[PDB]
């Protein structure tokens, strides 16, 4: 009974949905190695969060080439690590392996960079938004779409997000991003584009 | 005088030309998609199985259906005796309905892949069961008119029809007929309307054209399929309530037109996969080289 | 300086001549080409 | 000291191995197609290893998933699903009598087959990467902390541990009398290991990027390299230097395995151009290309007594080769 | 084996073991009671140039693939751009994660720069 | 068979 039980296990792994959840310490990426299941719609999501190995990861991230998608956390309040945040964005963006992966970017603590900005990248100063608090959000998720939309755009797609720490609709956000996330890849495989 | 729909030869010309147009585009755009899909190894997938069922049964209904009909139709005689007057009453019939019932579950497949991405594709022996089950069925609504289908010889003629059992009101053949144009008609276009309604609300509301140009062929779909569709089973549940429409030669010519139609929308699926897909387009590039 | 010791500990060794290797080589492949399927 | 090392190299260095192999028959064009394929995986095989009897394998699987195969009817003698999904390695014993797999979760699994779970042992950091039986009582693994270890299996523990490599450990390679064996690592070095001293022999340096895969030649005194260069490389514990570079002017792309025939005359060389090559060994020649696979090939293996070649790659089917 | 060598106002960067064409090549500075921070790069052909946003406008970087050297022209500095500086490489050519890492083993021993 | 002037159209 090898084949047959085997083929329900199928289904099994025709049911659930895999995320990769990536960002910095000082990000809250256990807010929004460890394993999370959580069902929205009936649907079963399960995001893995690794940290028991050590902080070269160019030979075990081709563990997640048919991951849904990651989920990479990113602290804005933070100018300092800003550029190392951008630059992990970088590297995942333009990854062999992560060429057809989309990303679902999550600029998590909206309120300390609310409160620092009513209390690092010198083009900040010739911007405007497409109130300084919306400029300041705007400016640190364009820096992300700049890398998104410099290179592979046609492969997988970024989908940015504004995240406070008190916020709990990322559930919502994630099933909706994934739906759409396969929804292109379906209308590619069923010979509509 | 001795036997009437003997037309001139000019409108035989013109009526093989009007044929012979459609039944090459249909057979050549049916066998490069089957070729496509079954030669590349890369298209031999789950999801085109129905794709491949449907482009059989159209090109077996274009070749043997149009064909044989169009022969039948010129000069109304049979020039093939009994086994394949029976042979032609119940096998292409049943490649029609197979034809229908494999575009309605293509419509089924993108309105599951559409609506309920996350939700997992049928299985490769769900697939099989569903050919399996629109073919017996099909073979199955089929089967009367070719079990009762004899040959008859008139003075210079030859004919081929079905042979009801004799009642005094014609109940059997009432019944078959309404229930066939119900089952073959009404039923799959609704589904197929009802679908693609509803994947084009969700579509329609870069890469905005593209969706629209999906929704653009859905419709495109259901009208060419609702108005190539309508006068076949007009003309085959018209004599049951005005059976003298079958004495002059007018009633060849709306054959000959009715029957262009409905065998015209064999043409439609090539040309719309080579429209909307890039790699069907390679595909007709590939084979005509 | 682990490494030092290391080097050193590995520097120390009979060193053969890589013609020597090269034949001893080809003489092992030679010596079993009949029993092999591939 | 790696100056007077490199001089001592060079003085060595007498005439190349493509001049010992120059006046020879070449093998030529060699010719192989798929006997048996076998699909009942979901996701993508990370690893596999023959068995000795050369009929019974193992494959691993990233959806969770140890399954022997029978090479011969392609039959599924067992089915083991895993705790942790993310398994790189998988071992099959000598006497047949267990099977061990280890990955991401730093954990080395050992397996009965009289199937029970026998041991699991838990010393390493980083991800376990390859593990190799010496016998049911020993095992020699190697993680991605930089670092190897035997450990006996019955009492659980470590017995002795090889650290000398600045780069996380791809691969190791078992010799076949047992007292030695390679380790190839990502710092574009391979380390010579003692299993009964513990300490490190020699130190081979010549490829420019990560090795991946590492396998003896089959006189113990040889070995063969694979790397994210696009070349292979072939070196000699005794002549201290690469015997052999295996390259050519239209590969780009990295490798992810290699391993050697009976006579270690064919090197099978696995790429991530959907496709393995068949080099020769002494003329440093391109003589095969198997190409049947239509994702990245991740495994690669070779029957103990030659008469079959499995692959396993990205695409969830194994293919085996004659 | 792989070798690279600094030197260093101008740093130079000399390479050794490895053919210079095929590779990105980095700068990447380490501040003393600091991590170690990216600072520039530059492709395989000299085509794409990036710096951080600290050093964006005052930084030069270039490569001499003849020389097979990396150099980085520095001027105008800052009493924060105290450092020591080292060049790094990622392993896969024809392409890059992990260059700014703790324990690299394809990057040089670095200078010390003093403002 | 009712009519020799019948047309006897077939799907």
């Amino acid at each position: 009974g090898i084949e047959k039980q085997l083929q329900k296990d199928k289904q099994v792994y025709r049911a659930t949905h895999r995320l990769l959840l990536l960002g910095a310490d000082n990000s809250g990426k256990s807010t929004i190695i460890f394993e999370t299941k959580f069902q929205v719609d009936k649907v079963n999501f399960h995001m893995f969060d690794v940290g028991g190995q050590r902080d070269e990861r160019r030979k075990w991230i081709q563990c997640f080439n048919d991951v849904t998608a990651i989920i990479f956390v990113v602290d804005s309040s933070d100018y300092n690590r800003l550029q190392e945040a951008l630059n992990d964005f970088k590297s995942i963006w333009n990854n062999r392996w992560l060429r057809t992966i989309s990303v679902i970017l999550f600029l998590n603590k909206q309120d300390l960079l609310a409160e620092k900005v009513l209390a690092y990248f010198p083009e900040f100063a010739r911007y405007t938004t497409p109130p300084r608090v919306t400029r300041a959000k705007y400016f640190i998720r364009d820096e992300f779409l700049r890398i998104s939309t410099a290179s592979g755009d046609g492969r997988h797609y970024c989908y940015p997000h504004f995240t406070c720490a008190v916020d709990t609709e990322n559930a919502r956000r994630i099933f909706n991003d994934c739906k759409d996330i396969i929804l292109q890849m379906n209308l590619r495989e069923y010979n509509l584009v | 005088e001795p036997n009437q729909f003997v037309q001139p030869a000019w409108q035989i010309v013109l009526w093989a030309a009007a044929y012979t147009v459609i039944v090459v585009t249909s057979v050549v755009g049916n066998v490069v998609v089957m070729w496509i899909i079954l030669a590349h190894k890369r298209m031999r997938t789950v999801t085109n199985y129905f794709l491949v069922n449907l482009a059989f049964a159209e090109a077996s209904m274009a070749a043997f259906n149009t064909v044989v009909n169009f022969t039948y139709a010129v000069h109304n005689e049979w020039y093939y005796g009994l086994f394949y007057c029976k042979f032609h009453n119940f096998f292409p019939i049943a490649a029609v309905f197979a034809s229908i019932y494999s575009m309605t579950a293509v419509a089924f497949d993108r309105y599951m892949a559409i609506i309920h991405p996350l939700q997992p594709r049928l299985s490769a022996t769900a697939t099989k069961v569903v050919i399996c089950v629109i073919w017996v069925l099909a073979l199955l609504l089929a089967f009367p008119q070719g079990y009762y289908s004899t040959t008859e010889t008139m003075p210079s003629r030859v004919v081929c029809m079905i042979e009801w059992p004799e009642h005094p009101n014609k109940i059997y053949e009432k019944v078959y007929h309404i229930c066939v144009t119900v089952l073959i008609y009404f039923l799959p276009l609704l589904v197929i309307g009802y679908a693609y309604t509803v994947v084009g609300i969700t579509l329609w509301a870069e890469q905005v054209s593209a969706k629209r140009k999906v929704v653009k062929m859905m419709i495109v779909v259901v009208c060419t399929f609702a108005i190539c569709w309508l006068p076949f089973h007009i003309f085959f549940l018209l004599p049951y309530i005005n059976p003298d429409l079958y004495l002059k030669k007018f009633i060849q010519q709306v054959y000959l037109a009715i029957m262009w139609l409905a065998m015209s929308s064999t043409m439609y699926n090539p040309i719309i996969y080579c429209c909307l897909n890039d790699r069907f387009r390679l595909g007709f590039k590939h084979a005509f080289r | 300086r682990k490494l030092v010791e290391q080097l050193k500990m590995e520097a120390n060794i009979d060193r053969i001549k890589v013609s020597k290797a090269a034949a001893d080589l080809m003489a092992y492949c030679e010596a079993h080409a009949k029993e092999d399927p591939l | 000291l790696k100056n007077q090392i490199r001089d001592a190299r060079k003085a060595c260095a007498d005439a190349t191995l493509s001049q010992i192999t120059n006046n020879i028959d070449p093998v030529g064009r060699i010719q192989m197609r798929t006997r048996r394929t076998l699909r009942g995986h979901l996701a993508k095989i990370y690893a596999m290893h023959w068995g000795t009897d050369s009929r019974l394998l193992v494959s691993a699987s990233q959806d969770g998933k140890l399954i022997i195969w029978d090479s011969y009817t392609t039959n599924k003698v067992h089915a083991i699903p895993l705790r942790s999904s993310w398994v790189m390695t998988c071992a099959y014993a000598p006497s047949g009598n267990y099977v061990a797999c280890g990955g991401l979760d730093n954990i080395c699994s050992i397996y009965n087959l009289k199937v029970r779970v026998s041991r699991e042992l838990a010393g390493h950091t980083g991800y376990l990467s390859c593990c190799r039986f010496l016998d049911d009582n020993q095992i020699v693994t190697s993680s991605g902390d930089t670092t190897c270890a035997l450990w006996d299996i019955e009492t659980g523990q470590q017995t002795t541990t090889f650290t000398g490599h600045t780069g996380d450990v791809m691969s190791l390679s078992l010799a076949p009398d047992t007292r030695l064996f390679v380790s190839g690592a990502c710092d574009a070095s391979a380390k010579l290991w003692d299993v009964r001293e513990g300490m490190c022999r020699q130190t081979f340096t010549g490829h420019e990027s990560d090795i991946n895969a590492i396998c003896f030649f089959p006189n113990g005194n040889a070995f063969a390299t694979g790397s994210d260069d696009a070349t292979c490389r072939l070196f000699d514990l005794r002549a201290d230097q690469e015997l052999m570079t295996y390259s050519h002017d239209n590969i780009i792309c990295g490798i992810t395995s290699v391993s050697f025939s009976k006579s270690g005359r064919l090197l099978l060389a696995g790429y991530d151009d959907f496709n393995c090559n068949v080099w020769d060994a002494l003329k440093a020649d391109r003589a095969g290309v198997l190409a049947g696979h239509d994702n990245r090939v991740s495994c690669l293996g070779v029957t103990d007594d030659g008469m079959a070649v499995a692959t396993g790659s990205w695409d969830s089917f194994l293919k085996i080769w004659n | 084996q792989v070798q690279l060598q600094e030197s260093g106002l101008r740093l130079s960067c000399a390479a050794s073991g490895f053919t210079f064409s095929n590779y990105k090549m980095n700068w990447v500075r380490q501040a003393p009671g600091k991590g170690l921070e990216w600072v520039s790069d530059i492709s395989q052909s000299g085509a794409s140039i990036s710096y951080t946003g600290s050093v964006k406008g005052r930084f030069t970087i270039s490569r001499d693939n003849a020389k097979n050297t990396l150099y980085l022209q520095m001027n105008s500095l800052k009493p924060e751009d105290t450092a020591v500086y080292y060049c790094a490489r990622c392993p896969a050519p024809f392409t890059c994660f992990d260059v700014t890492s703790t324990t690299y083993a394809y990057r040089g021993q670095g200078t010390q720069v003093t403002v | 068979r009712p009519k020799p002037q019948q047309f006897f159209g077939l799907m």
